[PDB]
């Protein structure tokens, strides 16, 4: 999914556990 | 870092989505290759109304293989082995195909329009909406990227819209890609097929209820299984925060919402055939034909 950068542990955490879309 | 809470996926949910999905996937496989087999085995049947539904089975059979296998994928093994170029494609070719049936939808409420409005009743149409649709799909395809990450010890690599990308354009689809989905592919087929089949009931006005109850339980099941999938995305871009532990209890709760609105949409590449049968005589003569022997 889209992130604010690379820092943001998080949001690219949720984009593994998201669907892909 | 830490939210006071770790991300992480109930298994009730897990075994109700995967249910949920198997049977939507059977149902819209075998539906679907059914309208196919018999528009294309029936000579009668090859017309021009009759190939832009075929269209609009085909781009709905697709969207099922593409998006379905995916995500149980996603959810019972949570890792991406595919390689990059794998899912460079993915997102081209499902956005592709949502787009096909998204204008195919629209093409065949235009048709329906023009048939109930003119009585002296589409090769470019399909070839032009087609086109159109590859297009508009270059983006992901060029867009999505992988990286890696460490997180809490585990290693890991997703595959995403990477926010550093080379051009302006391509920055500002980055930045803007949810928009555009919920602005073209959501947004703009409803109101062209509301529109189009408001046009043909009030034709019949001026010149029956079933296909009018079949074209709002056609609208109304589009509605409510595309909203949840742009409405998990939109509330992601609108009250997902940082810096502070108020984000990653959204994070876990938008995993079951686009879960539930990818199975809705499923469902709704589904539902087509079966409105065929309930509605039409035709339809229903030649699925009983098939299916039953």
């Amino acid at each position: 999914c889209s992130c604010s950068s690379l820092m943001d542990k998080e949001c690219v955490y949720f984009c593994h556990l998201d669907i892909i879309w | 870092p830490p939210c006071q809470g770790p991300i992480e996926i109930k298994e009730t949910f897990k075994y109700i989505n995967t249910v949920v999905s198997c049977l939507v996937f059977v149902l819209g496989i075998i539906g679907n290759s059914t309208l196919l087999r018999i528009i294309y085995k029936n000579k009668c049947m090859r017309n021009g109304p009759n190939i832009l539904i075929a269209s609009l089975a085909l781009g709905d059979l697709l969207h099922i293989v593409i998006d379905i296998p995916i995500n149980v994928y996603k959810l019972l093994a949570e890792d991406w082995p595919f390689g990059a170029e794998m899912c460079k494609l993915v997102p081209f070719i499902q956005k592709a195909s949502v787009g096909i049936t998204v204008l195919s939808l629209c093409a065949l409420s235009i048709d329906r329009y023009r048939a109930v409005a003119s009585w002296s009743r589409t090769a470019v149409e399909i070839v032009l909406i087609w086109v159109v649709s590859v297009v508009l799909a270059v983006p992901e395809a060029i867009g999505f990227d992988i990286i890696t990450m460490d997180y809490k010890g585990s290693y890991l690599r997703i595959c995403l819209l990477h926010p550093v990308q080379k051009t302006a354009f391509m920055q500002f689809y980055k930045t803007a890609k949810d928009w555009w989905l919920f602005s073209f592919y959501f947004c703009l087929p409803l109101a062209i097929t509301a529109f189009f089949y408001t046009l043909m009931t009030c034709e019949m006005l001026r010149k029956r209820r079933e296909v009018a109850k079949t074209v709002f339980c056609l609208v109304l099941v589009f509605a409510l299984c595309w909203l949840p999938l742009h409405l998990s995305r939109i509330l992601k871009l609108t009250l997902y925060n940082q810096n502070d532990p108020n984000r990653c209890e959204l994070l876990s709760f938008l995993l079951v919402l686009d879960y539930i609105g990818i199975n809705m949409a499923s469902l709704n590449s589904c539902i087509n055939p079966i409105a065929l049968y309930l509605v039409s005589k035709r339809f229903k003569n030649c699925f009983k034909s098939c299916l039953c022997c």
